[PDB]
C-alpha cells in the first residue's frame, strides 16, 4: 500500500492490544497467586480474616481491568487501512500499560504475601497494607493513564 | 398455618426455668422433638470441672463397651440383627 | 454387572440408529463422505442390536 | 449371647448416644445445684413456641 | 414478528394463572420453580426463535 | 458459599430453578442430558433403598445432590430440544424452513434460501454446514447475555426487595437506583437493540445491519458516530442515556454517605460495583463457551 | 498487493498458539491442583468431590482457548487479508498467554487452597474467591480475542 | 511454482504432519514414565493393585493415538503442489495438536504419579484420580479437535 499506510501497520497495533492484556494478566495472576498462596496459608489458622485479605486479589483484578479497558480502547482504533503512525502508537501504548500492570501486580502480589501474615499477626497493620497495596495500585493507575494519552494522540491529525 | 421460608422466620431467644427432677426427662423430649438452640451459658467453666463429667465419663465407658460388643459382632456371623427395625423406630421417634 | 445398563441402553442406540440408516436420511447418509450403502450398515447394526441383545440375556440370567 | 446382643445392640448404641447428647446439653446449660438445679436459655422459630 | 409476543402471551398467562392456583401449601417453592421455568424456559425458546427467524448468514455445503 | 442472617430474601430459593438451566445452557444434549437424567431417575425411585444405605465415595456427593440432578436433566431435555444436537447428531422431527436448490452440482458451494422458519430449536438444515458454527456462535454469544443480564436483573432485584423489607431507606436511594439505572442503561440498552435487531428484516429492509459491539462501544468513544441506527433518534437515545450511566457514578458515590464516616466503604463499594457488574457480564459468555466446547 | 501468500500464516500460528498456550497453562493448573488434592485426599478421602474444582475450573482455560481457536479457524482464508491474519494471531497470542498466567495463578492457588482445606473446611469458599479472580484472567483473555477477531472482518478489502 | 503454491509449501505440511507426532508422543513419554515410576513404587507394597493403577500409562497411549491419528490424516492431505495456504494450516494443526498433547502429558504424568503413591494406602482415591486423569485427557482431545478442524478446513476451497 502506501508508503505512510504500509500492510504491515497492523502488525504493532495487533501486537500492542496483545501486549497489553497479556502483561497485565501476567502482573494480575502473578500478584493474585503469591496473594492466595498468603492468604489460604494464613487464615487456614485464622479463617475469620479471610474475607477481608482478599483485597491485594481485588487489585489485582483491577490491574486485569486496566488491561481489559486499555486493550479493548486499542483494538477499537484498529484498520486494515490504518496509518503507520496508528499501528505504532498503538504498540507503545500497549506494551506501556501492560508492563507497568505487570510491575503493579508484582509489587501487589509480594506485598500483599508480606502482608497477610503480618496482619493474620497484627490487625493494626492491615491499614498498612491497604495503603501499600493502593501506592502499588497507583503503578498501573500510571500505566493506564500513559495508554490513554498515547490512544488519545493516536487518532487525531491522522493522514 | 404455613410458616415456608424463604430466607428465614422470625425466631425468638426463649430462657429455660425448669425443676430438678423433670430437667433431664425435659432435655430429652426436646432432643426428640430437637426445635431450639442454646446458647452459651457456662463455657467459661472448661470441660475438666463440667456438672455431669462422672455421667458422662461413664457413657463413655458404655460407648466403648458397646464398641467392643460390635468388634464381636463384626468378628463373627451376625451383624445388626435389629438394624431394619431399630433404625425405624429411632426415625419414628419423630413427632412421637 | 456393568455390562447390564450398558448394554441397556445399546440395544436402543443401535436399533435407532439401525432404522435411521436403514430409512436413508439425510442427516446420516446422502453426502459423498457418507458411506451411502444404507441396507448394508443397516445390516450390520441389527446384528450389533441383536448381539448386544445376546449379551443383555447372558448378563440379566445371573439375577 | 452374641445373637441375643445383636438382636437390640443397635437400639441400645442409638439410645446411649441420644442420652450423651443430652448430658451434653446439661451441661451446656446453666445449672446450679444450690438452687433450682437446671436453668438455661435457647434459640427457637417464634411461629412454634 | 409478534407470534413470539403472543407465545409470551399465553405463557405469562399461565404463569400468573398458577402464580394464584398454586398448591396453598408449600406456596414459596412451588411458585418460584414454576414461574421461573416457565418464565426461563420461554426466554431460550424466544432467544432461539427469534435467531431462527431472520438470519444474516446462509449455510454452505459442498456435499450431498 | 455464606449464611443469609435473617428474615431478608435469600437466594436459596432461585437456586432451584437457575442451577438446573443455566447447566443445561452449557450442556444441551438429548443424548448425555438422558443418560444423566436416567441416572437421577433411578436414584429417585429407589430412594427408599438409599436412605437406609450408606452411597460411598463413588456416590456421596451424588447421594447429597440426589435430586438437584433430576431436575438437572429436565432442563437438559429442554436444552437438546432447543440446542438439537443429539450426541451432536440433529433430529429431523420438524420440517426445516430452509430447501436447497433442486439441482445441486456434487461438490460444488451450496446456498440455502430462507423459505420459512422452524417452530422449536435451531433448523436442522444448520447440521453438517461450514457456517452453521459461525451461526451457533453469534446466536449462543447473543443467548448467553441475554441470560446472564435478566440473572443480574432477577438478583439486583432481590436486592431490591431486600432493602425493602427493612426500612432502609437511604440503602435503597444510595445503592439499588444508580446501579440499576446504570446496569440498564448500558446492558439492557444492548440486549434492547439485539432483540429489535433480530427482529427487524435486515436483508429485506436494506438497511446494513450494524456492528452489534461498535453500536456497544462508540458510546464509549464518540456518541452519534453511528454506522447505520437501528431505530430513528438513535444518537439522541445514546448520548442521553449515556450521560445518565455517567450521573450515575456520583450518584451511587455521594447520596448514600450523607448524615460520611462510611465513605471509604461506599466508594470501594461503587468501584467494586461496576467492575464487577461488566466482569459478571463478561462472564456470561462462557455458557457460550461451554456450549461449543 | 494487499493479500501476501503468507498472509494465513498469521492466522494459523494465532489459532494453533490460541490452543498451545491455553493447553499448557491449563495442564499446569491441573497438574499443580491434582497433586495438591491426591495429597490431601489421602488423609480425608471424603472432601475429594468438592476440593476437585481447582482441576475443573482450571481446564475452563483450555475450554477458552479452544473456542478462541474454532472461531478464529472458521474466519482464516486462502484470500484473507494480511491484515486478518495479523488480527487472528494478536486474539490467539491473547487468549493463549491470558490462559497461561491463568493457568499459573489457578495452579497455586488451588494448591495452596486443597493444602489449606486439608486442615479445616472454611477455607474452601477463600480459595474459590481467589481462584475467580484468577480465572477471569482467561476471561479477560476470551474477551479480548472475541473483539478483535469480531473486528477481523469488519472493512476488510 | 506459482505464487499460491511455491515449492517450500510442503516444508510446513511435512513439518506440522512430524511435530504432531513429536510433541504427542513426547507427552505421552513424559507421563508414562512419571506414571511408571509411580506404579512400580506404589504396587511393590500392594501387587495386587497392578492391574488398576496402570490407567495412567494407556492414557498416554491414547495420547499418542491422538498424535497418530492427527499425523495419519495430515499425512495423506500432503502434496506436490499443495497450495501454501494448506502447509500453514497443517502446521497450524499438528503444532497445536502437539503442543497440547505435549502439555496434557505433562498434566496427566504428573498426576498418575501422585495419585498412585496416594492410592497405595487409601484406595477410595482411584475414583478422583480417574477423574482428575479425564480433566487432563481433556486437554489432549481439545488439541484433537483443532487439529481436526484445521485438517479438513485446509484442503476445502483451495486454489
Amino acid at each position: 500500500m502506501t508508503e505512510l499506510c504500509p500492510v504491515y501497520a497492523p502488525f504493532f497495533g495487533a501486537i500492542g492490544c496483545a501486549s497489553a492484556i497479556i502483561f497485565t494478566s501476567l502482573g494480575a495472576a502473578y500478584g493474585t497467586a503469591k496473594s492466595g498462596v498468603g492468604i489460604c496459608a494464613t487464615c487456614v489458622l485464622r479463617p475469620d480474616l479471610l474475607f477481608k485479605n482478599i483485597v491485594p486479589v481485588i487489585m489485582a483484578g483491577i490491574i486485569a481491568i486496566y488491561g481489559l479497558v486499555v486493550s479493548v480502547l486499542v483494538c477499537y482504533s484498529l484498520g486494515q487501512k490504518q496509518a503507520l503512525y496508528t499501528g505504532f502508537i498503538q504498540l507503545g501504548a500497549g506494551l506501556s500499560v501492560g508492563l507497568s500492570g505487570l510491575a503493579a501486580g508484582f509489587a501487589i502480589g509480594i506485598v500483599g504475601d508480606a502482608g497477610v501474615r503480618g496482619s493474620s499477626q497484627q490487625p493494626r497493620l492491615f491499614v498498612g497494607m491497604i495503603l501499600i497495596l493502593i501506592f502499588a495500585e497507583v503503578l498501573g493507575l500510571y500505566g493506564l493513564i500513559v495508554a490513554l494519552l498515547l490512544n488519545s494522540r493516536a487518532t487525531q491529525d491522522v493522514v | 398455618k404455613e410458616e415456608a421460608i424463604f430466607r428465614s422466620a422470625e425466631m425468638a431467644l426463649v430462657q429455660f426455668y425448669i425443676p430438678q427432677e423433670i430437667s433431664r426427662d425435659s432435655a430429652y423430649t426436646l432432643g426428640q422433638l430437637g426445635l431450639v438452640q442454646f446458647r452459651d451459658l457456662n463455657s467459661k467453666v472448661r470441660a475438666f470441672q463440667r456438672t455431669f463429667v462422672n455421667e458422662i465419663r461413664r457413657l463413655d465407658n458404655v460407648e466403648r463397651q458397646y464398641r467392643y460388643f460390635y468388634s464381636l459382632l463384626k468378628k463373627h456371623d451376625i451383624k445388626l440383627y435389629e438394624g431394619d427395625t431399630d433404625k425405624y423406630l429411632d426415625g419414628s421417634g419423630e413427632l412421637y | 454387572w456393568c455390562c447390564t445398563v450398558l448394554s441397556a441402553f445399546g440395544v436402543v442406540i443401535l436399533s435407532v440408529i439401525a432404522h435411521l440408516f436403514n430409512t436413508n436420511h439425510e442427516s446420516f447418509v446422502g453426502s459423498i463422505n457418507d458411506p451411502e450403502d444404507g441396507p448394508a450398515v443397516a445390516h450390520t447394526v441389527y446384528l450389533a442390536a441383536l448381539v448386544y441383545l445376546v449379551f443383555f440375556v447372558f448378563c440379566g440370567f445371573q439375577v | 449371647e452374641l445373637y441375643a446382643i445383636a438382636k437390640e445392640l443397635d437400639s441400645w448404641f442409638q439410645d446411649v448416644t441420644r442420652e450423651k447428647a443430652i448430658f451434653e446439653i446439661l451441661n451446656k446449660s446453666n445449672y446450679d445445684t444450690n438452687r433450682k438445679i437446671l436453668i438455661a436459655e435457647g434459640w427457637i422459630p417464634r411461629d412454634e413456641l | 414478528f409478534y407470534t413470539v409476543v403472543g407465545v409470551f402471551i399465553v405463557v405469562s398467562a399461565m404463569s400468573v394463572l398458577f402464580w394464584i392456583m398454586a398448591p396453598k401449601n408449600n406456596q414459596a417453592v412451588w411458585r418460584s420453580t414454576v414461574i421461573l421455568t416457565l418464565a426461563m424456559m420461554f426466554l431460550m425458546w424466544a432467544i432461539t426463535f427469534l435467531c431462527q427467524l431472520h438470519p444474516l448468514v446462509a449455510p454452505r455445503r459442498s456435499d450431498l | 458459599y455464606g449464611i443469609a442472617q435473617y428474615r431478608e430474601i435469600n437466594a436459596g430459593l432461585p437456586t432451584i430453578v437457575t442451577f438446573p438451566f443455566m447447566f443445561a445452557i452449557m450442556f444441551g444434549d438429548m443424548g448425555h442430558g438422558f443418560l444423566m437424567t436416567l441416572a437421577a431417575l433411578s436414584l429417585v425411585l429407589n430412594e427408599k433403598k438409599i436412605n437406609k444405605m450408606k452411597r460411598g465415595e463413588i456416590f456421596d456427593m451424588a447421594f447429597t445432590g440426589r435430586y438437584i440432578i433430576l431436575l438437572m436433566g429436565v432442563f437438559s431435555m429442554y436444552t437438546g430440544f432447543l440446542y438439537n444436537d443429539i450426541f451432536s447428531k440433529t433430529m429431523t422431527i420438524f420440517k426445516s424452513g430452509w430447501k436447497w436448490p433442486d439441482h445441486w452440482k456434487k461438490g460444488e458451494s451450496i446456498t440455502a434460501t430462507s423459505v420459512g422458519t422452524y417452530p422449536i430449536g435451531l433448523d436442522w438444515a444448520w447440521h453438517g454446514t461450514e457456517n452453521a458454527l459461525l451461526f451457533s456462535n453469534s446466536y449462543k454469544m447473543k443467548l448467553s447475555i441475554l441470560m446472564g443480564f435478566i440473572h443480574m436483573t432477577y438478583s439486583y432485584f432481590f436486592s431490591l426487595a431486600n432493602h425493602l423489607y427493612f426500612n432502609s431507606m437511604i440503602d435503597i436511594i444510595g445503592n439499588f437506583i444508580p446501579g440499576l439505572l446504570f446496569m440498564q442503561g448500558i446492558f439492557g440498552y444492548l440486549s434492547v437493540c439485539i432483540v429489535y435487531k433480530w427482529a427487524v428484516d435486515w436483508v429485506k429492509d436494506g438497511k446494513p445491519a450494524p456492528g452489534l459491539l461498535n453500536m456497544l462501544i462508540n458510546m464509549f468513544l464518540s456518541p452519534g458516530t453511528i454506522d447505520d441506527e437501528l431505530y430513528p433518534h438513535q444518537a439522541k437515545v445514546q448520548v442521553f442515556l449515556l450521560l445518565m450511566a455517567l450521573v450515575c457514578i456520583p450518584w451511587l458515590l455521594l447520596v448514600k454517605p450523607l448524615h460520611g464516616d462510611i465513605m471509604i466503604h461506599q466508594v470501594i463499594h461503587t468501584i467494586e460495583f461496576c467492575l464487577n457488574c461488566v466482569s459478571h457480564t463478561a462472564s456470561y459468555l462462557r455458557l457460550w463457551a461451554l456450549s461449543l466446547a
